[PDB]
């Protein structure tokens, strides 16, 4: 993975360049936000189970998906689905701390669409659940942090489609 | 950076960052402006740091610039200073990242194998980097020289 | 089923089924008619088993149907009895299969994770299943209640 | 894997149903003749090495296949081939007990044709050896049990072709 | 404490502390007086923080003090507030230590196993601690509430 | 470990003897009780957490042992203590199924007194808790099974003294 | 026995016995009287089973009791029958235990190494055990001979 | 061959052949004409080596050519001598290669499983190979018999 | 391990007490001079290889110990000895930062005397080398910090004796 | 792998034949070259680092490949490249000793083109470097051994193309 | 381990000395026996199973030790005992090739008496069996080699006592 | 020695020495007189080999005998030659043993750590050993120089 700092270093290194004004501006931009990212991550960690619970209640429960024949029917599949949502929240939080989505390509999305398709996991319902996690998270961390977390939630959803 | 190190450690244990990891990130970003200032001093003075370090090195390691020496002649001496300029650039990356990982990944993994193949005495490369540390330290506060010095020391120790 | 469990155990040891496994299958198929009759008693009486089990649970744990409780209100209470009906259905599958595998695969793997997410006190779910065992036992001979009881006990123990 | 019983339970479970009259009739169909499956499996287990020995003697020995240049030449290849026949007999016996070939797709056939083709194991001669195992097995368990075992031997052969 | 955490992290990598790690310890020692003052506000107001947190919890979760609930009756309710007072005491230790280690070692390792055995709904214990955070924050500056809040959030997240 | 059957076989084998009348009487005695042992084990398994909870409430709670300075103070020590009681119940259940205490010497008691003494775990309080587990278990499995379980609980306690 | 095997498997997974393991123990103990009766027939007829098996072996393998043969002469022939009596005794232990473990632990682990060192043709030992199976089968029902036969077959196969 | 064995050993240690390995290859190829002559003498005498070895084996192991024996009758006896001729051929390959691996790869891997399936006593196969060694030795110088003998000994030892 | 702060927290925790005036005075005592500990540790870290080099030169080199027959003869033994001196300096520095020698008992001294005695590592010469490390360290960090480092060097030496 | 000796043994074995006149003449042909192969291998081993150094200097250094943006930029990539050239020289030397290229298919080339293409290692430049190794090697071992080494260098290059 | 050559090197190295005339004469003394040691080792290897068989027949068979109640009763214990005798013969042969017993201390005797005492293996019977191996070995290798092998057999026996 | 290496290899495979290993011991002891003569030539010429090797090294590496250099001045230069004399002594031990293990165990394990601590450039130590090889070679036959050379090469490569 790269974070916002290492992405700048790597783009300068491939050119054989010392950090130029544009690179330094990107580094300053990250440093100026770091404490706000830590504050959001602290709040999300303390509320991670509650965020997934509320998103599931809003987007999945009391539908064909949890009834016999639905992909969240059986305790094993219910548990697998909330485990996936726990992953999406934990990795989106990492990406927000890093200010960079590369961890999502490396550790979340690589082969994920193919896995879901092979198992019959419905992508549309997963995307609806991630949208609900985005809304619940924004209610807890405030508008600016909610928008930033939204970038990474949307990145995961796009990667499934 | 300490941000990536914290994320990699947390992911290995399938967990959110610990309060200690988050505190380390807070301390790191609060120092950001000071790190950028240190990196900018080294960047702005890069020609003099490399030139003076080269001059100091050739006095300690006369063998490398004596006939049969790896840096003998105008062209090989220029390539030697090119390498010192590479290492100064990597030291600036380490300073802004708050850890040695960019230096390790670009300039240290395989360094002994590369210089052994080229016939470059790696003790003398380490001496050149130690000379850059001493020149750079003259441009920095005691506190800033302590921070920059850790990155120079990492490179010197990896070559010794 | 006992047939699949025996095959999986034998395959894990790269062997033919043991005489013990084959005897269990012979006993299982000879007893099939009796197991279907026991399962049919639970099927035929599912309304009374679930209703009386719910009443027993809510007498012991009135907190779960009190304000703040997971089953508070008519809709949540109905969903709670729906879950007891799910577990009674799974118990009938285990009885006909002569093995808990259908119960395990449908209703036990991940059960603690599901109820933790929902905020359901799983000790109270276990109490509801224990109450269904006691109601069902009243509709069965001592011998048939012994057989059915093992399947209810499996579920109760798996929720501890 | 699935057996005859679990297939019925699963079809009821996907509908959220207690076992209905049609499901109970399918379970009774397994119970009606299940003792005959156990009796056949008991006989095969007791005679497993002898069945493979006789099948090999009838179908493979004293031919180009065991002579220099043949795919059963060298002790290593001879041993691998009789190991494969041991596998086919053991898994066909499991499938017969289960009344369901799913274990053969899951544990025998997945990638097997590709493995044989990459190594140069001749499928024609393998199918001839499985036909010999089917005939020797039928001589020991009787024609009716031999026909049921034959369903699973033929399933393996078809899976190679 | 931050000192022990820094030493344990450095020892795991067979190394001396970095200049950055030593600067974090310098900042910790210089801020010691302010951390003691924050801890003293929670200590001095412990009865009101625990009492008001209990009232908030029992308003949100009246089931836990209703018949069948783990905290039903005068004695069990008093024991529930005794546990909240334990966690407030541990939060004061974490604040003075600059690290959650005392909280983790005294009150978090094994906490789910302890409350599961007792039949205590740990989600409601977490709600009691979250209520103490909100009451304590009212007695602190925005800056001091931010610092104390991280320690309460650690406990809440460790129980979820 | 040995069970009641293997203990008899081993004592006959060391003499080079076929099973004599005394040995056959011991085997008959075990076979006559096997189903009762399985019935007790089924009940204990289903109630294992509840048995420990009631024993702890009767013997340990609301005392110096759970308050600051006591050996069950801190969540880690509380959890370690109930883990130990969970072990005692699980291993006593194995010994009762086996009709033989050898599993307790091999897997529970070897070095246990020394471990407790080195850590400062109070043996007297542990023995009181095991006595409480014996009483709660007997209430669930009935007098005869309670007495048999009591043999193995007492064996563990004696091994701590 | 299946009791010890079930306990060892459960202990390896830090768990109570599974319902399947408990059912296997119930089936095992319900067959106990029948297993004891089979073992008693072999025990009561041990002199004739060993004597007749020896005679059948020496008729099929006259080489072992001919000059140069491992069992040549009165004393060596008596030692050969002593070994067959050992294996019949172990078969009775296997029958009462409901599995081959007592046979394995006493008479099979290391058997090839022992007889190789002694210069005893182990194929002929296997023939003697196969002859005991045939003599014992004449004293048993078809069903009981099937059960006993598995234990003799285990020994014969373990020597080949 | 000795060349492949040296390369495989060197590759396992990520190294060039040792001076000792290279010297052994030089000594091996300088003696190559003598090794080829040993293989030619065994090839030219193969009928008598196999026939005499068979006679010695059947005198020591009359069971294998007696009723019930694996080699009983004209056809099975001819197949037994066919197998001894296979092993003599493989011994000539090992002699020319200066290494047992060609023998191992053709005639040893899986040999116990093959002969177990066929019902052939592998200790008697080993005896037949040991008998061929004794006949072949009579055709060779003491030094050449020592060399050939190591390859017969390899086969005999690999069947124990 | 414990540090000066955790020792106070632990003594309050075993009493079930919030930090009292006496406990707060002990914490203030650590905070009062903690920056001096950080300054000493900074200097030692920057000079760690040089401290060991000078101590070895002053106490061990050009003696019977490094010549054939001596315990530092052979490159393996020379390297093991300087590794041990590196350990003593690194752990003494940790103990000085902590203001507590507990890390030395836990991570340095447990079984060390027994290991040295079993291998024939001379304790007298080790204590002379640690004394040299103490003197070289004191020359770099100043007399007062040198005295505090000396407490931990003496703790290690006493632990060997 | 096969060598020139085992190639003859394998061709005789597939026919079920003792070594005939043609087989013995082929073995004599290999034995007559063995000392020349050992002499070449001895020279290459003594000069292995120098051969790779000169080849790299002739074919790769002071180009876009070693500068930022090139595949040999970074010490890790420079070291990986010279490690690959060390492998090609060591394995080509084995193949020359064996008088058979089979070791190159088994231990060098299996999946190598695919690995290089997936990582972005330039095959053109690699083949140019191997051509330089062939020329430098030929200068040291003389024309006949240089031609024989060239067969194996060309075999590796063809396997990359 | 050390051999007769490395014993001389080690005694010279502890003095910091090049091999002097006396040291070179000790090496010549070992080289002058090397062929005799190899001849003895060749004979023992060819007869290893027969040596152990005869020793066991002379010292252990038809006694209380092989009957029920004896330590060689059960095929597992009989096999373990002859495995131990196989070890003693193989390691004594190594020590004789080396002309030094140090391999016996390092690879055979370290903890062996304690292992035998903990398992109840009778040491007196083991020493009688080793005496029998010494006598049988001497009969095959001749008096001089028999005496030298006897040094190593006696070394093993003394190490058990 | 070659004898210990052969025993260690055989012991790792739980076997007697191979015919090839026993042959290598016979060839080793038959060549022993020649190995002892090589060791005697190096021993007898040790002062000149070390003195000339030092002069060659100090011409190639004038830095080590220049101000600031590890070997600067009469006493440090004498200690440098003392170390080359140690390595020549170890090379004689390897030659008589037919194995590098004595060299490895005395002078190679930890060598980089020892010289790093002392500030000695280990590439220059390796150069001194390479210079001793070249001086010694002139005192030996082509065959004996080949043998001695392998042991000098081992030391040089083990320091790289
Ligand atoms: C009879 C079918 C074949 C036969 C037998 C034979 N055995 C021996 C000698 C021994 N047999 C044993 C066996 C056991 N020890 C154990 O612990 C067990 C497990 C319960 C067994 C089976 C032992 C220990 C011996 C050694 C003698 C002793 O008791 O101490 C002989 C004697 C051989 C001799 O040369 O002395 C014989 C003849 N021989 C055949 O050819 C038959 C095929
Ligand atoms: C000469 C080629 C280079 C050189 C050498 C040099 N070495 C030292 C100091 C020591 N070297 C050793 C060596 C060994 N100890 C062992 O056990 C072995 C294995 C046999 C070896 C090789 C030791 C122990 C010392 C320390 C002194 C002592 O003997 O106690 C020095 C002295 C450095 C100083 O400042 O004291 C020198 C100069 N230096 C070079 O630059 C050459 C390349
Ligand atoms: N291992 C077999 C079967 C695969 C499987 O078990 O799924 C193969 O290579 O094809
Ligand atoms: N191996 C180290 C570890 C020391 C410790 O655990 O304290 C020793 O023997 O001391
Ligand atoms: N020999 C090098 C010289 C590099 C010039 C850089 N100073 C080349 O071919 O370019």
């Amino acid at each position: 993975m790269q974070d916002a700092i290492t992405s700048v270093i790597n783009s300068s290194d491939v050119q054989g360049k010392y950090l130029d004004n544009a690179a330094l501006e990107k580094l300053k931009g990250y440093f100026a936000t770091g404490e706000l990212r830590v504050r959001a991550a602290t709040t999300i960690s303390a509320n991670a189970a509650a965020i997934v619970k509320e998103a599931v209640a809003k987007s999945l429960l009391y539908s064909d998906i949890t009834r016999p024949g639905g992909n969240m029917y059986t305790t094993r599949r219910y548990a697998a689905c909330i485990r996936d949502l726990d992953y999406y929240l934990r990795y989106a939080t990492y990406a927000m701390l890093a200010g960079d989505p590369s961890i999502l390509d490396e550790r979340v999305l690589n082969g994920l669409k193919e896995t879901y398709n092979s198992l019959g996991v419905p992508v549309g319902a997963t995307v609806q659940a991630i949208q609900a996690i985005k809304e619940v998270t924004a209610s807890l961390v405030g508008p600016d942090a909610g928008k930033e977390m939204g970038v990474y939630f949307d990145y995961i959803c796009s990667g499934l489609s | 950076s300490i941000v990536t190190k914290s994320i990699v450690n947390a992911d290995a244990e399938a967990r959110y960052l610990s309060p200690g990891e988050l505190d380390r990130i807070k301390s790191f970003v609060s120092g950001g402006a000071q790190r950028l200032r240190i990196a900018q001093v080294l960047t702005d003075n890069r020609e003099r740091i490399v030139k003076q370090a080269g001059d100091q090195l050739f006095q300690k390691r006369p063998d490398v610039v004596s006939p049969g020496g790896n840096a003998y002649g105008q062209e090989m001496t220029a390539t030697c200073l090119r390498d010192l300029d590479y290492y100064l650039r990597l030291v600036t990356y380490g300073i802004v990242a708050g850890d040695v990982t960019p230096i390790e990944e670009i300039g240290i993994v395989g360094v002994r194998e590369m210089y052994k193949s080229l016939g470059t005495p790696i003790d003398a490369v380490a001496g050149g980097v130690a000379a850059m540390k001493s020149v750079a330290a003259g441009l920095l506060s005691a506190e800033d020289a302590g921070e920059a010095g850790a990155y120079f020391d990492y490179v010197v120790g990896a070559m010794q």
